[PDB]
């Protein structure tokens, strides 16, 4: 059948803030779902707490709800919106869980909401590991030997049965959340306990080890007519034992014979049939015994995923789009294949004539105390993808587009290090994020392919290819730039070698290698993605570079082109926010009539969606790669200011290679980023800047420190030193020196300048004080405490800076307010991570506007001149990854560690704050017992807070010092013992669940390291805790409000603006 | 350095590396989109006189093995690929690709822009070509050979690959666990099927054996009279190379069978042959159907199947006799894919129900053929 007619309105459950394991891929998919359903004339209602999503753009749907993804709130939406149906398959696990709760709570029944895409029963049959295993057994597929556990006791029994190592997998979780590999009883109990508490169904499945087996995945699609297809096959580079998401993966499968592939194929279809997925997609995972082809089914995800997004990008088949349409009656045969001009149907299996490689991106360096070994629980924060005509080519391109400083297989250990083989061995046996690089070092050191295989279990098929690269690298090293004849250099380029890598081996600058290529006329050609190995023509321009014969670029001579450079894989501090900005530029200028070119290689994003731009080059965002595209496109302008650090770092080289960079100049940017040039401007403008010094030696800094004043901010990574002694201390373990502004209010200001005028986009007031990175702080728009007086100064200061620096497009300025005095922290002459948040609260699409400006259309011309001040409060809160890295102290500081964010809308700051807090998955309660433990400076303020909590009906506990101060104020908390004090101590109490709230503030490298237990315990037992007094006051305010009371759509919000 | 060269009729040149035997190869050039199953593809007699280009860049990843041979030899005239892997990596492998090719004396070339070639064949249509592998490949000679190739249109190749003498086939399908079975015993197979060898693929035979048919493989030219004398439970028309058109003997014989009540089923060439005997016409496609991801709709049920295709000629749907009903169509191009005689127990499929390599979606085609057979024995 065609589209359903009993359904007019659909509610889509979004994924919420970005976290490790549940990232951008859901904005991409939710965006595709919304677009597909809206295309088909349906009423689109969606909920998503993450504001930096394209999917929440007001124009993307009918009723958009940026509200906490909690069943009670969704219930409100439903009530208010009365959806005919709910699509729960496009928002990761959050969506699945939420649809099932709504269902259990009888909400769906209450409002006659129909579940489309997948049924509650099918979702459960897949998510419930026990049910899953049964299903397999029914269809005669094999699964590893396992046992279900609902308690520790239960668990220990399975362990006893399967032996160690054993794999632990919770029901109702993904990205390996709550799981891992137990190598002993100690590890085992640790994992299970965490897994049992995390699992929404309180259930664990423990399986025997298949570690080392090959790992595969298939992306399937099934329609109501029972038509079913394999969209993509994926073979993992890293074997079973390392999560698919933390693994290097390639499409399509490489090492399966046709006969094995068919079995796998048949099984994947049978899995969906058995689970009951009849109108959508699913991901099916397997393990294969390389020694005999033995097939074992692992799991199945009854929705879109990170792999379906990788798959869509890999084949060019928009899985989410298709699946949306299938959710409403359409059949595969009735839909057309986008990329082949819609000349062929969606009912077919793609065929690709290239190799797709995905490499995960990590951020261990940011989690000092964390276990950095790869396991079954995802620790990656992002991913990069690359396409090449060969595996070598594909792999190398991915490497140089990883944004880790790699240009390919750069060495990690020196050849003359006697200890090298030992480290190398360790790195191969027990994989960390650097393993790919250690593999080449192994071949460099004399290790055989077999040797490396026995340690890594990575298929020889891949290994032999890396070794080949090494040997070639050895020749290059040997012949030097002189031996780089046109033939050899072509062979090299065909293997995917970057100029930068060749440069290093030859011992020359990268520009020298590139010079050489220009001399030999050695350039790449561009092939297009088409889902069909060129069997049909395409009208889409989705390309990748390769060193082959025929070029399919065929650039137009017709239009004025604008190129937009993405940020590659996301990392902490470089997320979706930047992508969002990048997308907007494209959409805006495209709408204005430009030919938009997008350059990026993040598979998870909307930017790499062929629909977002006129031409998409899925390439490494490097100087080499970008110059080649410019070479043939000959754009009018290039934007480097919207993809974050990646494209920003290229600006200068690009400009010098002769690239028409538009918007704020490379130099201006430089002016602002360079500590020196900046200090000089600030000076010139007569503005306030914290005292600073540039020390070279220890004793030098001690002296200078004396000068500047404690506390101090030591910028090389970033720390805060308090006393002289404290300075040495650092120096040991350990350069800009800056005076630290204690008890200061941090502020963010996003604005636009067209060289004629400055448009203030938004002044945000951080909840957490300066010292807690802006990226990890909650913030309010409009400010909730700052004076109008003080805000105007900043506004004025912004404008001064704007012109001085010659800003053209977006800019962001960071201030600190101490004693009614405004101090300048820094200037970011580019788009900031706060842009999307601001655009949503204010209704002004800042990125679009700045884009238009950069492209030549003044603010005045656009009619965007007046600063908007919403008639509501918008609060932004973040989500931190501490739960992923337990050995880390879950405490805030000057270094950003958050992975995502949420928005809270309210008539009052408190109401906003409560919505943002609940949305951030807080466990705060409106009753119980609180635990106070603060530091010196806070001792004064804590009394009021204690009173506030008391007013709220909370019972108080406190440690000695704190108890003292409260007691002296007339407040007698219940004394509680530190850990070294006796019993019971805080630790014991936390663990028994005595507390529902914790306020714990610290100051001092020691005082911190001492108090670490309170924070680690709070996190582990799920107790909301604030590590800032300011934070605690907000939480307190929020207790007065009801996040579930009232819901508002973005459309309605926007409409409220004057 | 081991040079190799591939030249098309139109003058297009592709320079690469030799990965097989030394020499020259001439034939019609085609592209197959199968990401897996290269060995099976190479050993398909249907590819006789054709130069096979694979669109999937890495070919030989799994090496080769006997069980993956669809016939006693490599029938493809030449192999054209983008990349030959350093090693074969699969528990099933018994000999690397290059070694295998040399063994079968096949001229093959690697390292060329197969995408450019594919796009060319798609846009311009099939073309004859010549691969030359040796010390110094003569591009003018290659172009000569290619231009001189008589071409597939009007070429009977079925009589070229068929078996000399009739023989029995009672061996079933392969299994992961057990491998290739031991040939069944005649008393262990209920039905007796007579299969015309027009260059039949092993999988078809095995699958038929899987369904209880004991087979008698007969030379392409075998008369209907001789067949009829064997008291067949059913008559099967195998797949194979060239034009079906010029195969007078077959058409003639088939017509005979069509006078009888003996169930007839045909695959690809057999489909064509059936249609011809039924008075329908066959055409040469621009580039054909070569791959394993081709959607075919069963128009009766309105269901789609992902199929394995390997054909350059098709049955014109617009010349189909009223006694020939359409049963399946290509969702790719709208071309005819299946037909059933409205008045006789005879039907055929353009695709490969037996797959190998490819999706198993179309195998039920066989079941129908069993139906007929069962029914026929009823009478
Ligand atoms: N029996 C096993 N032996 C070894 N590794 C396993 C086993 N089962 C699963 N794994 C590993 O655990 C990872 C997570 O398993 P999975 O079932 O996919 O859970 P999730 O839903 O969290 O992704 C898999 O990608 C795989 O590499
Ligand atoms: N001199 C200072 N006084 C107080 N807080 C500061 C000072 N310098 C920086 N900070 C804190 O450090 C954070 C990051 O410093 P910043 O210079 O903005 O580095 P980044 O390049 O990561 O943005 C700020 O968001 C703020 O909370
Ligand atoms: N790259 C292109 O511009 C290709 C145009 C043409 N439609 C093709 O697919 O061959
Ligand atoms: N695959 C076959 O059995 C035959 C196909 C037929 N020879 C053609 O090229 O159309
Ligand atoms: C992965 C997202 N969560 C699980 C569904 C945990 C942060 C939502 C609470
Ligand atoms: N905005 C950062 C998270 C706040 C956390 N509850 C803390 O106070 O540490
Ligand atoms: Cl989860
Ligand atoms: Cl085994
Ligand atoms: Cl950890
Ligand atoms: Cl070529
Ligand atoms: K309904
Ligand atoms: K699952
Ligand atoms: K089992
Ligand atoms: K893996
Ligand atoms: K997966
Ligand atoms: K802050
Ligand atoms: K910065
Ligand atoms: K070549
Ligand atoms: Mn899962
Ligand atoms: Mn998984
Ligand atoms: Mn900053």
């Amino acid at each position: 059948m065609p589209k359903r007619t009993d359904i007019k309105s659909i509610l889509i459950l979004g994924a919420g803030p970005i976290v490790i394991g549940q990232a951008c891929e859901f904005d991409y998919s939710g965006a595709q779902a919304c677009k597909a359903l809206r295309e088909e004339g349906y009423r689109v209602i969606l909920v998503n707490s993450n504001p930096a999503t394209i999917m929440t753009d007001p124009e993307m749907a009918d009723a958009t709800y940026i509200e906490p993804i909690h069943w009670e709130v969704v219930r409100k939406i439903i009530e208010k919106e009365r959806p005919d149906a709910v699509l729960p398959t496009m928002g990761g696990q959050t969506a699945l869980n939420c649809a099932l709760e709504l269902e259990r709570q009888g909400v769906l029944e209450e409002f006659g909401v129909t579940m489309i895409g997948a049924t509650a029963d099918a979702i459960d049959k897949a998510e419930d590991r026990r049910r899953f295993d049964v299903a397999m057994k029914k269809i005669g597929l094999e699964t590893a030997r396992s046992g279900i556990a609902h308690t520790m006791e239960e668990a220990l029994a399975v362990a006893a049965d399967v032996g160690f190592p054993c794999i632990i997998r919770p029901s109702f979780t993904m990205g390996g959340s709550g799981g891992g590999i137990a190598y002993n009883r100690e590890e085992f109990e640790e994992i299970c306990a965490r897994g049992l508490d995390l699992s929404p169904t309180k259930e664990l499945l423990i399986d025997e080890s298949l570690i080392g087996w090959k790992e595969y995945e298939m992306e399937v699609v099934r329609d109501k007519n029972d038509n079913c297809i394999i969209v993509c096959s994926i073979e993992n580079f890293d074997a079973m034992g390392i999560h698919t998401g933390d693994s290097i993966t390639v499409a399509p499968a490489q090492t399966l014979t046709d006969k094995e592939y068919q079995i796998m194929r048949n099984a994947s279809m049978a899995v969906l049939r058995e689970i009951g997925v009849e109108t959508g997609g699913s991901n099916v995972q397997f393990a294969v015994n390389p020694k005999n082809g033995r097939l074992i089914v692992i799991e199945m995800n009854p929705r879109v995923s990170r792999s379906s997004a990788l798959a869509s990008k890999a084949t060019g088949f928009p899985i989410a789009k298709v699946a949306a349409k299938l959710a409403v009656g359409y059949t595969l045969d009735e839909l057309m294949n986008d990329i082949t001009g819609g000349r062929t149907p969606a009912s077919f299996e793609p065929s690709i004539d290239y190799v797709v490689t995905k490499i995960p991106r990590f951020n261990f360096e940011k989690f000092a105390g964390a276990n950095d070994r790869l396991t079954t629980q995802m620790k990656s924060v992002g991913e990069v993808m690359a396409i090449g005509r060969t595996q070598q080519e594909s792999l190398q391109k991915a490497l140089r587009g990883l944004e880790v400083g790699a240009t390919g297989f750069d060495p990690k250990v020196s050849l003359d290090d006697p200890e090298a083989l030992t480290k190398i061995r360790r790195e191969l046996k027990d994989a960390g994020a650097d393993r790919i690089w250690y593999i080449a070092d192994a071949f460099r050191a004399g290790l055989s392919v077999d040797g490396v295989f026995n340690l890594t279990n990575i298929d020889r098929w891949f290994l032999v290819q890396i070794e080949e690269l090494v040997r070639l690298e050895e020749k290059v090293a040997e012949v030097g730039i002189t031996g780089l004849n046109a033939d050899f250099l072509r062979q090299l380029k065909r293997k995917g070698f970057a100029d930068a890598r060749l440069a290093k081996l030859a011992g020359v600058r990268e520009a020298e290698i590139r010079k050489l290529r220009d001399q030999y006329d050695l350039h790449p050609v561009y092939k297009r993605v088409d889902t069909c190995a060129a069997e049909f023509a395409t009208d889409t321009a989705y390309m990748y570079s390769t060193y082959e014969e025929e070029c399919e670029a065929n650039p137009s001579t017709d239009r004025e082109k604008i190129m937009v450079l993405g940020g590659g894989p996301n990392r902490i501090g470089q997320g979706i926010e930047f992508d969002y900005c990048c997308v907007h530029a494209s959409l805006a200028l495209r709408e204005d009539g430009y030919e938009t070119i997008m350059v990026n290689c993040n598979p998870e994003t909307v930017s790499t969606d062929y629909d977002t731009s006129d031409r998409l080059y899925f390439e490494p965002v490097t100087l080499e790669d970008v110059l080649e595209i410019v070479r043939i496109e000959k754009p009018k302008g290039v934007i480097v200011q919207y993809g974050g650090q990646t494209p920003l770092k290229l600006a200068r080289a690009l400009e010098a290679a002769g690239v028409p960079v538009i918007g704020t100049s490379p130099d201006a940017i430089d002016r602002a980023e360079d500590r020196e040039r900046f200090q000089h401007a600030v000076e010139r403008l007569k503005l306030k800047q914290p005292a600073n010094a540039t020390v070279t030696a220890i004793e030098m800094a001690v002296e200078k420190a004396k000068e500047i004043g404690y506390p101090l901010v030591v910028r090389p990574a970033m720390e805060i030193v308090y006393d002289e002694a404290d300075l040495r201390r650092y120096f040991q373990t350990a350069v800009l020196l800056d005076h630290f502004l204690d008890d200061a209010v941090e502020v963010d200001v996003d604005a636009i300048c067209d060289g004629e005028m400055v448009l203030i986009g938004g002044i945000m007031e951080h909840i957490e004080q300066a010292g807690v990175h802006s990226g990890d702080s909650a913030c309010s728009l409009p400010a909730y405490t700052l004076s109008q007086e003080i805000q105007d100064v900043m506004r004025q200061q912004v404008q001064k800076l704007a012109f001085e620096l010659q800003v053209r497009g977006l800019m962001n300025v960071q201030f600190a307010v101490k004693n009614n005095e405004v101090y300048l922290i820094e200037v970011n002459p580019r788009a900031a991570r706060t842009v999307p948040f601001v655009s949503k609260a204010t209704g002004v699409p800042l990125a679009k506007v700045a884009a238009r400006v950069m492209a030549g259309k003044s603010l005045a011309e656009q009619g965007v001149t007046k600063e908007v001040i919403p008639p509501y409060y918008s609060v932004k809160e973040v989500v931190l990854p501490f739960n992923k890295f337990p050995g880390v102290d879950p405490l805030l500081g000057p270094e950003m560690r958050s992975t995502g964010e949420v928005m809270g809308v309210g008539r009052t700051f408190a109401e906003a704050f409560a919505k943002a807090q609940l949305g951030s998955n807080s466990t705060m309660k409106k009753h119980g017992r609180a635990l106070l433990s603060v530091r010196e400076g806070d001792k004064e303020r804590v009394v009021d807070l204690a009173a506030k909590l008391l007013k709220q009906g909370f019972e108080l506990d406190a440690t000695h010092g704190t108890a003292i101060v409260l007691g002296e104020a007339g407040i007698n908390p219940r004394l509680v013992n530190k850990v070294h004090e006796g019993r019971p101590h805080i630790q014991d109490r936390i663990k028994n669940g005595e507390y529902t709230y914790i306020i714990n503030t610290t100051s001092g490298r020691r005082a911190i390291e001492d108090s670490r237990v309170i924070r680690r315990s709070a996190l582990q037992y799920k107790v909301h805790y604030d590590t800032t007094l300011n934070g605690g006051f907000a939480t307190a305010m929020a207790l007065n409000a009801d996040a579930t009371e009232k819901v508002i759509s973005v459309q309605e919000m926007h409409a409220q603006i004057k | 350095i081991k040079s190799a060269l591939l030249v098309l009729e139109d003058g297009t040149q592709f320079h690469g590396r030799a990965i097989g035997a030394t020499g020259s190869a001439v034939g019609e050039v085609v592209f197959n989109t199968s990401m897996t199953g290269y060995q099976e593809i190479l050993t398909d007699p249907s590819y006789s006189r054709q130069i096979v280009t694979l669109t999937y860049p890495h070919i030989g990843n799994v090496g080769t093995n006997d069980a993956d041979e669809e016939s006693s030899q490599v029938h493809a005239q030449g192999l054209v690929i983008r990349d030959l892997p350093l090693i074969a990596s699969n528990f099933r492998n018994t000999e690397d690709l290059s070694s295998y090719l040399k063994r079968h004396n096949i001229v093959a070339i690697a390292d060329i822009d197969t995408r450019k070639l594919t796009r060319l064949l798609r846009e311009k249509g099939a073309q004859n070509g010549c691969i030359i592998a040796g010390d110094n490949p003569d591009a003018a000679l290659a172009l000569e050979k290619a231009r001189a190739f008589p071409g597939l249109n009007g070429m009977d190749l079925a009589k070229e690959v068929t078996t000399a003498e009739a023989y029995s086939w009672t061996q079933g399908s392969w299994t992961l666990t057990g491998g290739l079975p031991e040939a069944k015993k005649e008393d262990e197979l209920p039905f007796h099927v007579v299969a015309y060898d027009f260059g039949a693929k092993r999988n078809i035979l095995r699958m038929l054996v899987d369904r209880g048919c004991r087979l008698t493989i007969v030379p392409a030219q075998t008369s209907a009279e001789d067949v009829l004398k064997m008291n067949p439970d059913g008559i099967f028309l195998s797949n194979g190379p060239g034009d079906p058109a010029p195969c007078d003997y077959a058409i003639t014989a088939i017509q005979k069978f069509l006078e009888t009540d003996i169930p007839v089923f045909g695959i690809s060439l057999g489909h064509q042959l059936l249609a011809l005997a039924s008075g329908a016409k066959t055409v040469k496609m621009k580039f054909g159907h070569h791959g394993g991801n081709h959607p075919v709709k069963d128009v009766e049920k309105n269901v789609v199947m992902i199929t394995a295709q390997n054909h350059g000629f098709a049955v014109d749907e617009a010349t189909l006799p009223a006694n020939l009903r359409v049963t399946h169509k290509s969702l790719f191009d709208g071309t005819l894919q299946g037909i059933h005689r409205t008045d006789k127990p005879a039907f055929s499929f353009q695709g490969h129900p037996e797959a190998s390599p490819g999706p198993h979606d179309a195998a039920p085609l066989f079941d129908h053929f069993i139906e007929l057979i069962e029914q026929y024995r009823k009478t």
